């Protein structure tokens, strides 16, 4: 994220960090075993952490679990980057609680102008 | 972009 | 938006939905309709390499994820995220399949 500010610990409950030795892309919790992401992120080892906020070190509210399956979507298109969008089923349930809970699904379309909130680990610079 | 960069060398 | 400093500490973000117009007209012939817009044209504030496959929750719904866009940050040029309102059916679905 660039030009963002850091969240409050935690206020981001829905938000994962899939890894592989290092964090390399954010992820969304929306059922207490599924977990949606880019497909264009797609690695065939990926371990799940749930309730972190600082990535490097163990804070005790974290959920590390590892993916049982990583489903693409279809109609993935490498070049236009079309149905970039991918489900992690976690091998196991994760505990939803005050730090891990899950996102809901658009019961609509969101209109022009509607303020939304993004988070992530990414470059700040 | 808004891509990947950690964990994906 | 000039070198690589990755945070350990979570990052956040409030950004606005773009229209169709402003979208299509920063990646001409570039949007398909499972795209949308959302972020500043006057560039500065942005997603990045690194938040890919992250959460752009509106109205407590997840209205996108972090896909991809021509750098980061730069004016004119928004970050694009898949329209996650036309694979609700998709998700569903394959959650019940597996
Ligand atoms: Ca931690």
């Amino acid at each position: 994220i660039v030009g963002g500010y850091t969240c409050a610990a935690n206020s981001i409950p829905y938000q994962v960090s899939l890894n592989s030795g290092s964090h390399f892309c954010g992820g969304s919790l929306i059922n207490s075993q599924w977990v949606v992401s880019a497909a264009h992120c797609y690695k065939s080892r990926i371990q799940v952490r749930l309730g972190e906020h600082n990535i490097d070190v163990l804070e005790g509210n974290e959920q590390f679990i590892n993916a049982a399956k990583i489903i693409t979507h279809p109609n993935f298109n490498g070049n236009t980057l079309d149905n970039d969008i991918m489900l992690i089923k976690l091998s196991s349930p994760a505990t939803l609680n005050s730090r891990v809970a899950t996102v809901s699904l658009p019961r609509s379309c969101a209109a022009a102008g509607t303020e939304c909130l993004i988070s992530g680990w990414g470059n700040t610079k | 972009g808004k891509d990947s960069c950690q964990g994906d060398s | 938006s000039s070198g690589s400093s990755y945070p350990s500490l979570l990052q956040c973000l409030k950004a606005p939905v773009l229209s169709d117009s402003s979208c299509k007209s920063s990646y001409p012939g570039q949007i398909t309709g499972n795209m949308i817009c959302v972020g500043f044209l006057e560039g500065g504030k942005d997603s990045c390499q690194g938040d890919s496959g992250g959460p752009v929750v509106c109205n407590g719904q997840l209205q996108g994820i972090v896909s991809w866009g021509y750098g980061c940050a730069q004016k004119n040029k928004p970050g694009v995220y898949t329209k996650v309102c036309n694979y609700v059916n998709w998700i569903q679905q394959t959650i019940a399949a597996n």
